[PDB]
DNA sequence: CTGGCCGTCGCTCTACAACGTCGTGACTG
DNA sequence: CAGTCACGACGTTGTAGAGCGA
């Protein structure tokens, strides 16, 4: 038996590829990084931050030994080892595993497939396999601590927000939130509002009791949350600290999410 | 009195163009110490020398320099009684002129000499050395040039009746002609006489009558030729009167001794009174071929001087840092180093330096000359430019050195000085040669001229042998300034000033002069020693002496003259002429098979079998000749086939070549001649003295380089005596047998038994698993066979014996087919492009980048240890052979075999050290040559051609068509993306070159991806062959060798940090790295 | 009573640069 | 939900360098 396994199949393999299905083909370029907990992408799209963590309840079988590990997707610049998950490229999926090799400072991963083949006996697709090194002195920034506040809006309610910012640095926009739960952005011009909840325009969310503003020159949001087909998902504020930062996710699983940073206007 | 033709050199001279330094003048306030003097001064032309003075061009008692010279202007400097009696001399150089009988009026010349140049005639000047060491020059009267026309042509086309119609028909051709140049020419300047001959191409043509002209002039000649009867076939109209005296006398030659002696009706030599000497000898006479005799076993070379010389140039113009161009008037000559060798010991005689200025030689280098026993530099210091080349042209015509050497002086130092000469000064350089005047003394640069393969010097008495085109023809390096030569060859590191550092130096006063002199003669020993390594002269006199041309033609003229003279003296003697070609596309015939490569790393035993001198062997086997080739099958119709004639199928045509029983090919009896001749040259080599032994070598490789040129000869299209049918059934026959062997030792030696039944000693020979001999790689006249489950200690011997059992069972008896070597392993990599070890233990590398001059030595350094990894480590050598167990698609798929680790460290290694910022340039100098002038390329958008007109900006050196370009790529800043557009995103490699000197003194940063890219690349082309010849497949794995690192940039970073950002990987201990995602996962939730 | 040029062959790989096309990719009524 | 303007990468040709072999 190899030292570390991972295995998706059936239904499991059915989840992770029902949660990759919306991502198109945007992840596929990225760094991806593994440990006890599971499996995390992250990439930057229009220079924002972008991260799918894929946790370890979503495999049909794990492990995980050695130190974490840190891999890049792209295999020779050419396949990856995402491409397996862009659904419609491999209709035919049954299993998908993971493996790992090799001392912990230079370790190997191995990416293995099988398929329908007109029956249920799980043909391997043996030249599709994969292999990829360890990167051997990786740095990454990831979240930390806990939101300060957070809003949960669906796939009407989030757009809405998306078309509620200017589309550019030219016109700079700003988030808030008022005194007895009027959430708010406006550019100026497309001001819009919803009323938080700790019927159309109601937002329910945690620690919504506090007010604030927040302005962002970033051209990004309108680019990056379209190109990552967000559905229904919640705003996750860093407020606190001397930079704020604002974590969009999306919803289920397939909690992609991406870290907007903003003016640190105090 | 005076000379009978006029001395055109400067004997005296009282005005001329002063042209100096100003900050010579020391006493002069700063404000009037920049550029030059420049005005015309009443003086005689003074040197100076150890704190004496001198005329430049007064010849007396005392002489700052050493003279071999008698007259001067018209003065006879002889001693009373001079009057050497001459039996032998040596000659080393031969003169045609026209002389004229009104010119030599008082001339005391015998009747017979007269009679020659009676209207006018061409007089041969043999240039020599008596044994005494007396200049000796030997006139000789009564060689006529002279060419053919068909009498049956020319009868109908002039309506001659007689040869004497002809001749007035010439004459009056001459006489009604544009510029009017051939005034009182005369029916009588010609004879004109009947024979039979036969045209050399086809053995159908008949022998048919002929005029034979003889035409006094070559300028007549060469007209008649162009001008006379275009309609009409010319034979042998190009060949020069020189080539004439050569052939007409048996045994001549145009390089080596001679004896004067009787002649026809006891005639003698006369010997020239001083005032009729037409040059600057000791000893002039006249005489007719008659009254010379080859001085066979004389053997030696006579005490001929070698002038070994160098200048150096300061610019004068505002700018002091732009490179001196010669036509401005400002940019002086400042320096000339000149050595004074003695070519028959080896022996520095003198060491001059001449100086615009004064010139203190260091001590240090005046002790380290003493100590090598080297003569005293005498420095001889001028005033002004023109007083200094003076007195060197002066040197040149006063010492007469028979040979002259530099390093580029065709391209730069001698050029620069004729242009100063002629241009800025007006002096007629015609007397400057061995001729008192009206000789040529000319140098030719390639310029806009498709056809010319180099730059040439022609100085009429003084053979010009550069060390700069010696040494590009005998070692490869990427670059050939002197001091990487020096390094190269001579294993010397030497110090060489920049052309920048010059001026500095020069306004430094004496001392500092004297170390611009220090390094002048430094640069002009190294030459010497080059010089004296090579020996250039002794195998260009060996080739000059078997082609029976003259050394000068030998060394600047081409490869076809000299199988032209040859092809001539034979034709001759059979009764054939040669036809001129009236006037002045990728190639004219097919060439030679290579077979496709089995590409792989082999390491069971490969033996190679090539084939001697094949296309050599082919003409002789074959017959193979205009003279025995016909077109028409009507042509061989008496004769029959198999046996009289081969019919052979060529180009798409049926040509047949008769057999030698039938008529014997000319090139055939050159090859068998030389062949024979080279044969019993090498049997004497080792029952010979260390002396002789040179001269032996210098002369069986002289013979090897002429019969290797015989079948390019012929496939000259436009060339001197073409024959394309030859030429292509040469390749033809060499491509039939190449396929022959493969099909031969496929069928024959198929299994052990088989071979063993041929060669018992196979029998001990057997290694572990399945036999087989099959042909995995051949090209043009060389086979590779792969020797499965047979030991490679015993192979050498028996592939011996089974390329001769091939070759007597193939091939007709000049044909032969022989064992080279045995490759132990063997990277065969694609076609033409191999690295193998030989059995005894020596890497052999073809074709690939290691050996390519272009790449820089960072990337060879570490392909080479690459290469010597997988072919001299046996843990990698192992797991390079089990790649191939495999499909080259699953190793994308599966760990790559342990022993390649070692292989991969090598390439980790060098992508560690390519960007180490203490890197040192000039391992990334790229090169190329500039093949052509940079308007006859197509492709403007080059690397070399982009650095060429940056330093043609920058008035830097420019480089000379020929010479390699060094070059880096530079990062591209933003800075440098400007000045591109700044001429008028990813830049294309031109626009990143830059020159290294640049460079290095700008700062400018060398592009890591370029050259690491190049690495991987030079290393993927190599090692395709070890993943089924893969380029996409071996990109990847050896890309997946290097240690990859990601981080984001540092002011994204740093924002990110101050918003509370934690980190994963290093910069931290693992738990924390633990502890960060374990945060992570839940905030991304 | 003044003028001339020049003058081995073909095969082959590889890099480089120019040219055209291809699959992707967000997109609007 | 599909006709669509646009973009980075790929294959192909020609040139040029430079060697291979006579
Ligand atoms: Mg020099
Ligand atoms: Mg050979």
């Amino acid at each position: 038996g190899a030292p570390c396994q991972v295995v998706l199949q059936g239904a499991e393999l059915n989840g992770i590829l029902q949660a990759f299905a919306p991502l198109r083909t945007s992840l596929l370029d990225s760094l991806l990084v593994m440990g006890d907990r599971g499996i995390l992408i992250h990439n930057t799209i229009f220079g924002e931050q972008v991260f799918l963590p894929l946790e370890h309840s979503q495999f049909s079988r794990y492990r995980w030994r050695g130190p974490t590990a840190a891999f890049l997707s792209l295999v020779d610049q050419k396949r990856s080892l995402l491409s397996v998950f862009r659904a419609n490229q491999y209709p035919d999926l049954r299993r998908v595993e993971l493996a790992i090799t090799g001392q912990a400072p230079f370790r190997t991963l191995v990416q293995r497939i099988w398929t329908t083949t007109s029956d249920g006996e799980a043909v391997e697709l043996a030249s599709e396999t994969l292999m990829k090194r360890e990167l051997t002195s990786f740095v990454v920034l990831v979240p930390q601590g806990t939101p300060d506040v957070q809003l949960r809006l669906t796939r009407p309610q989030l757009t809405k927000v998306l078309n509620a910012t200017g589309a550019d640095s030219a016109t700079p926009t700003t988030f808030e939130l008022g005194v007895n739960g009027k959430f708010s952005v406006f550019t100026t011009s497309t001001c819009v509002t919803f009323a938080a909840r700790e019927n159309a325009k109601t937002v329910y969310g945690e620690n919504t009791h506090r007010t604030f503003s927040v302005v962002v020159d970033d051209c990004s949001m309108r680019a990056v949350l379209r190109r990552l087909q967000v559905g229904g998902g919640t705003l996750k504020f860093f407020l606190t600290t001397p930079v704020p930062s604002l974590c969009v996710t999306a919803t289920g699983p397939n909690a992609v999410s991406a870290v907007f940073l903003l003016k640190p206007q105090k | 009195t005076g000379p009978t033709q006029r001395h055109t050199y400067y004997s005296e001279c009282d005005e001329f163009r002063f042209i100096a330094p100003r900050v010579l003048d020391e006493d002069a306030p700063p404000e009037k110490r920049a550029g030059v003097h420049d005005g015309h001064l009443k003086r005689a032309p003074k040197v100076y020398c150890g704190g004496d003075e001198r005329d430049v061009l007064r010849v007396g008692s005392g002489g700052f320099w050493p003279r071999r010279s008698r007259l001067w202007g018209g003065v006879d400097h002889a001693p009373a009684g001079f009057n050497p009696t001459v039996t032998v001399f040596h000659v080393y150089d031969i003169l045609e002129n026209v002389e004229h009988a009104y010119g030599m009026r008082a001339a005391q010349f015998h009747a017979r000499f007269m009679d020659a140049i009676t209207p006018t005639g061409t007089v041969i000047t043999l240039l020599g050395l008596t044994p005494e060491g007396h200049r000796v020059a030997v006139h000789v009267y009564g060689t006529r040039q002279y060419f053919y026309m068909n009498k049956e042509e020319v009868d109908r086309h002039l309506q001659c009746r007689a040869p004497r119609d002809l001749c007035e028909r010439m004459a009056a051709a001459l006489r009604e002609s544009p510029g009017a140049s051939f005034r009182g020419i005369s029916a009588d300047h010609f004879e004109a006489e009947v024979v039979e001959r036969t045209d050399v191409y086809y053995y159908e043509t008949r022998p048919a009558l002929f005029y034979r002209v003889y035409v006094r002039s070559g300028r007549v000649l060469s007209y008649l030729c162009d001008n006379f009867c275009p309609a009409i076939k010319k034979y042998e109209g190009g060949v020069d009167a020189t080539t004439r005296f050569i052939l007409d006398n048996p045994g001549f030659v145009t390089f080596g001794w001679y004896r004067l002696k009787p002649g026809r009706n006891n005639t003698l030599a006369q010997p020239r009174a001083p005032m009729a000497f037409g040059t600057s000898s000791d000893v002039e006479f006249n005489c007719t071929a008659d009254n010379l005799a080859i001085e066979g076993g004389m053997s030696d070379l006579p005490a001929y001087k070698l002038m070994c010389f160098d200048i150096e140039c300061k610019a004068g113009g505002e700018d002091e840092l732009a490179f001196p161009v010669a036509g401005h008037p400002e940019d002086l000559v400042i320096q000339i180093s000149c050595l004074l060798y003695d070519l028959s010991t080896t022996a520095l005689e003198h060491v001059l330096l001449f100086s615009l200025g004064s010139c203190d030689l260091p001590e240090s280098h005046l002790n380290e000359l003493a100590a090598r026993g080297l003569p005293t530099p005498v420095v001889l210091e001028f005033d002004s430019e023109f007083e200094m080349l003076l007195a060197f042209m002066t040197l040149v015509k006063q010492y007469g050195p028979e040979f002259v050497t530099g390093y580029n002086i065709i391209n730069f130092d001698w050029p620069f000085l004729l242009a100063k000469l002629t241009d800025i000064y007006k002096v007629p350089l015609d007397g400057y040669g061995r001729m008192n005047g009206r000789g040529v003394f000319r140098v030719w640069d390639i310029g806009q001229s498709h056809f010319q393969k180099r730059s040439k010097i022609k100085v009429n008495g003084m053979v010009n042998i550069d060390m700069y085109g010696i040494i590009t023809d005998k070692i490869k390096l990427s670059s050939y300034k002197l001091n990487a030569v020096a390094e190269a060859v001579l294993k010397d590191k030497k110090k060489d000033l920049s052309y920048r550092d010059i001026p500095a130096y020069y306004a430094a006063g004496p001392a500092q002069r004297g170390v611009i002199g220090e390094y002048c003669i430094q640069d002009s020993l190294l030459v010497g020693q080059l010089f004296f390594k090579f020996l250039p002269h002794l195998e260009l006199s060996a080739v000059a002496r078997l082609a029976g041309i003259n050394i000068t033609r030998t060394i600047y003229d081409g490869q076809q003259i000299r199988v032209f003279t040859c092809l001539l003296r034979l034709a001759d003697q059979k009764g054939f002429i040669l036809p001129d070609t009236q006037g002045r596309r990728h190639v004219g015939y097919q060439g030679a098979r290579v077979l496709d490569p089995t590409s792989g790393f082999h390491v069971n035993p490969v033996v190679v079998f090539d084939f001697a001198s094949l296309y050599p062997s082919i003409i002789q086997a074959h017959n193979l000749c205009f003279s025995t080739l016909s077109l028409r099958a009507d042509a061989v119709a008496h004769l029959e086939a198999g046996k009289d004639y081969l019919e052979i199928e060529v180009g798409g045509r049926r040509l047949f070549f008769v057999k030698a029983h039938v008529r014997e090919s000319l090139l055939s009896i050159l090859l068998r001649d030389w062949l024979a001749m080279r044969k019993q040259i090498r049997s004497r080599i080792p029952q010979s003295s260390p002396e002789e032994a040179v001269l032996l070598d210098k002369q069986q490789a002289a013979i090897k380089v002429v019969c290797n040129s015989v079948y390019g000869f012929t496939g000259v299209q436009h060339g001197l005596l073409p024959c394309l049918h030859v030429a292509a059934t040469v390749t033809t026959i060499g491509r039939e047998m190449l396929l022959a062997t493969r099909e031969y030792v496929h069928a024959r030696w198929a299994a052990f038994e088989q071979l063993l039944a041929d060669f018992p000693e196979a029998a001990d020979m057997r290694a572990p698993g399945p036999y087989s001999m099959r042909i995995i790689y051949g090209d043009t006249d060389s086979i590779f066979v792969l020797c499965r489950g047979l030991t490679a200690a015993g192979l050498t011997a028996v592939g011996d014996k089974m390329a001769s059992h091939i070759s007597r069972a193939l091939f007709l008896p000049p044909i032969k087919l022989e064992c080279e070597k045995t490759f132990t392993k063997l990277l065969l990599i694609a076609k033409k492009k191999y690295i193998g070890v030989i059995y005894g233990g020596k890497m052999l590398i073809k074709g690939v980048d290691l050996v390519r001059k272009n790449n820089c030595a960072f990337i060879n350094r570490t392909s080479r240890a690459l290469v010597d990894l997988l072919f001299y480590d046996d843990t990698v050598s192992g797991a390079a052979a089990a790649l191939a167990e495999r499909p080259a698609e699953e190793w994308l798929a599966r760990p790559l075999p342990e022993g390649l680790q070692a292989f991969g460290a090598v390439l980790v290694d060098a992508h560690r050290r390519i960007t180490d910022p203490e890197r040192d340039i000039q391992d990334f100098v790229l090169t190329a040559e500039l093949s052509r002038h940079p308007r006859a390329y197509t492709n403007k958008r080059l690397a070399h051609l982009t650095v060429y007109y940056k330093l043609m900006a920058r008035r830097a050196q420019v480089p000379s068509i020929k010479d390699r370009i060094p070059y880096v790529i530079v990062a591209q800043t933003r800075e440098v993306e400007e000045t591109v557009a700044r001429l008028a995103r990813k830049l294309l490699v031109s626009e990143l070159a830059e020159d290294p000197a640049y460079a290095i003194a700008h700062g400018v940063a060398l592009n890591t991806d370029y050259y690491f890219s190049h690495l991987l690349g030079a290393a993927c082309v190599t090692f395709k062959a070890l993943f089924g010849n893969n380029a996409k497949i071996t990109e990847s794995l050896l890309k997946r060798f290097i240690p990859e690192v990601w981080h984001p940039p540092d002011d994204v970073a740093a924002r990110l940090r101050t918003a509370g950002f934690g980190a994963v990987g290093a910069g931290a201990t693992a738990e924390e790295t633990r502890r960060m995602l374990h945060r992570a996962f839940d905030t991304l939730a």
